[PDB]
């Protein structure tokens, strides 16, 4: 749903861009030839001005939302480029970066406009209670485990 | 019936946003508070039509007196039972209320629970150590690119029009 | 301030003591879920204005879509940060954590079941046109229930609860693991546990003062 | 003779009632620390 | 004239909201990362979880935010010494293990 959500957002933004052609923006008609034929050039210029200004903003808005959206994808392409340098091309020690567990390795899989990481992690299981001791004394000296 | 104490010569009331707030009645010199009559949005809480066609309607920021009828912080919830239990969130509503379609079956509206309780048997000499393991393989999906779309000025705005 | 290290080709400097300093980092995580209506803001109670607005098409079918996506995302921001642990952990009724004192960060039942420090942060930081402010999905009582699970899980289990089944370990012993992870042997902590517990407790106490003294911290 | 009008000459420009607000308005006011004849 | 003026005023507000909300998402992703790596495990990234050698961190909630208390170990009371890469005892070079 992450890669699909990217596709829908772009298509809806483009469809909204097209459908804005069927708006008067305070002019008489939304068709360029209809307003041209119906009226005289001295008057059609005002109606031409109303449409183009309405269509400039509609094009201006689309690019701005594209610049904001494209910067949201660059922050995901920089994370995926980082999850491949550190998870795939080496073993990670950053917690929850390459999956929930103790990271072992990862395998990239491509996808349409995206990438899928399969994070192989080692998960402990079957815990058992025990009794611990910071150190043990045998000959009047304290012994600490090495590892 | 307001509570502000206007000055002797004052007939208006205003907020920081320069919006009219209180008025002094010219006939009886009593100050009146003005609150706009309730507005908001309507949201339809529903399980999938693949499951059922029974929906619950929520009116946002309403005291239920302007519209079986549950009143929350998000607004007046109509058509959903209120349960005193607490399950995982299914359909968010707001302020911790999550509605869900469950057992016949109808739409409930509970307060979501923050996971299953657990308390670690912690002492000052007890340690737990794993004895086995599992090799779990999880999947992570990340978008990396978009569609390279370009739009022309002349064709989009003034398609086939020299005058434009 | 100027400083020049007395560097030679056979001189090395080695520390002999240490301090356990506790610093504070503040990060914004969410905003207010604000929505604005087209008809009420632009043409509030005006049929004539509303009819002419329809000539612009769906300019503000987008805006209600843009402002909603922000709001449904502001709830994701809060969910990624806190909602990371599954089981809601709890501290034991006893508090003999090797001599370390967590009363200033752990919830106290003498209150909003927040802690001492969380309350300092909450005390410190303090419509006619379709300006509807939506409520956050996780109320602040749930969020502070989440940070108690992380606090209680850390104290009793260490890092073993974010990686799988939660395995308990004494807090005096867990810090020996933490010390051993920065190049310092275990016996440094055990031999100086009494000094270290006081250094940890003293440094935590200064946190409340540092927020309480100057209000520009948050 | 001339004298210094320290802080006086301030009036209510309207009827409206504002509570704990630092309102800023442009109207004919007596300039501060002026010369009163 | 009014509605066009009010469309732009509403159009501007949403755009500055989209830019500002993306500045908070970059802080909610950092706080989500400072909790996975500082709180739920011990970090070895320098200056990530406080200035020092990281030991552990404790989250504290706040209104529209989060506060991390980064417990770090700071060395102190340095003493000069004289070092040697290796020592020879029997015609062989000895290097310290750790
Ligand atoms: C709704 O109105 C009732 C009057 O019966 C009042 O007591 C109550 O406080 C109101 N509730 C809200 C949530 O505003
Ligand atoms: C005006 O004010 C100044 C200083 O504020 C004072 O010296 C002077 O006497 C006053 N009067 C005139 C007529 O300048």
């Amino acid at each position: 749903g992450k890669l699909q959500d990217v596709v829908n957002q772009n298509a809806q933004a483009l469809n909204t861009l097209v459908k804005q052609l069927s708006s008067n923006f305070g002019a008489i008609s939304s068709v360029l030839n209809d307003i041209l034929s119906r009226l005289d050039p001295p008057e059609a210029e005002v109606q031409i001005d109303r449409l183009i200004t309405g269509r400039l903003q509609s094009l201006q808005t689309y690019v701005t939302q594209q610049l904001i959206r494209a910067a949201e994808i660059r922050a995901s392409a920089n994370l995926a480029a980082t999850k491949m340098s550190e998870c795939v091309l080496g073993q990670s020690k950053r917690v929850d970066f390459c999956g929930k567990g103790y990271h072992l390795m990862s395998f990239p899989q491509s996808a349409p406009h995206g990438v899928v990481f399969l994070h192989v992690t080692y998960v402990p299981a079957q815990e058992k209670n025990f009794t611990t001791a910071p150190a043990i004394c045998h000959d009047g000296k304290a012994h600490f485990p090495r590892e | 019936e307001s509570n502000k104490k206007f000055l002797p010569f004052q007939q208006f009331g205003r907020d920081i946003a320069d919006t009219t707030d209180a008025v002094r009645d010219p006939q009886t010199l009593e100050i009146l508070d003005i609150t706009p009559c309730s507005f908001g949005g309507v949201s339809v809480i529903t399980p999938g039509t693949n499951t059922s066609n029974e929906v619950a309607v929520l009116y946002q920021d309403v005291n239920c007196t302007e519209v079986n009828v549950f009143q929350t912080r998000a607004g007046c919830l109509i058509g959903a039972e209120h349960v005193n239990n607490s399950y995982e969130c299914d359909i968010p509503i707001g302020a911790g209320i999550c509605a869900s379609y469950q057992t016949s079956q109808s739409i409930i509206a509970y307060t979501m629970s923050l996971g299953a309780e657990n308390s670690v048997a912690y002492s000052n000499n007890s340690i737990a150590i794993p004895t086995n393991f599992t090799i779990s393989v999880t999947t992570e999906i990340l978008p990396v690119s978009m569609t390279k779309t370009s739009v022309d000025c002349t064709m989009y705005i003034c398609g086939d029009s020299t005058e434009c | 301030a100027e400083n020049s290290v007395a560097y030679s080709n056979n001189s090395i400097a080695i520390p002999t003591n240490f301090t356990i300093s506790v610093t504070t980092e503040i990060l914004p995580v969410s905003m207010t879920k604000t929505s604005v209506d087209c008809t009420m803001y632009i043409c509030g109670d005006s049929t004539e204005c509303s009819n002419l607005l329809l000539q612009y098409g769906s300019f503000c079918t987008q805006l209600n879509r843009a402002l909603t996506g922000i709001a449904v995302e502001q709830d994701k921001n809060t969910q990624e940060v806190f909602a990371q642990v599954k089981q809601i952990y709890k501290t034991p009724p006893i508090k003999d954590f090797g001599g370390f004192n967590f009363s200033q960060i752990l919830p106290d039942p003498s209150k909003s079941k927040r802690s001492f420090i969380e309350d300092l942060l909450f005390n410190k930081v303090t419509k006619f046109n379709g300006l509807t402010v939506l409520p956050p999905l996780l109320t602040d009582e749930m969020i502070a229930q989440y940070t108690s699970a992380l606090l209680a899980g850390t104290i009793t289990s260490g890092w073993t609860f974010g990686a799988g089944p939660a395995l308990q370990i004494p807090f005096p012993m867990q810090m020996a693991y933490r010390f051993n992870g920065i190049g310092v042997t275990q016996n440094v902590l055990y031999e100086n546990q009494k000094l270290i517990a006081n250094q940890f407790n003293s440094a935590i106490g200064k946190i409340q003062d540092s927020l309480s003294s100057t209000p520009s911290a948050l | 003779a001339y004298t210094n009008s320290f802080t006086r000459g301030v009036y209510y420009p309207d009827k409206v009632f504002r509570s704990s607000v630092l309102h800023s308005t442009q109207d004919l006011f007596l300039p501060f620390f002026s010369n009163v004849t």
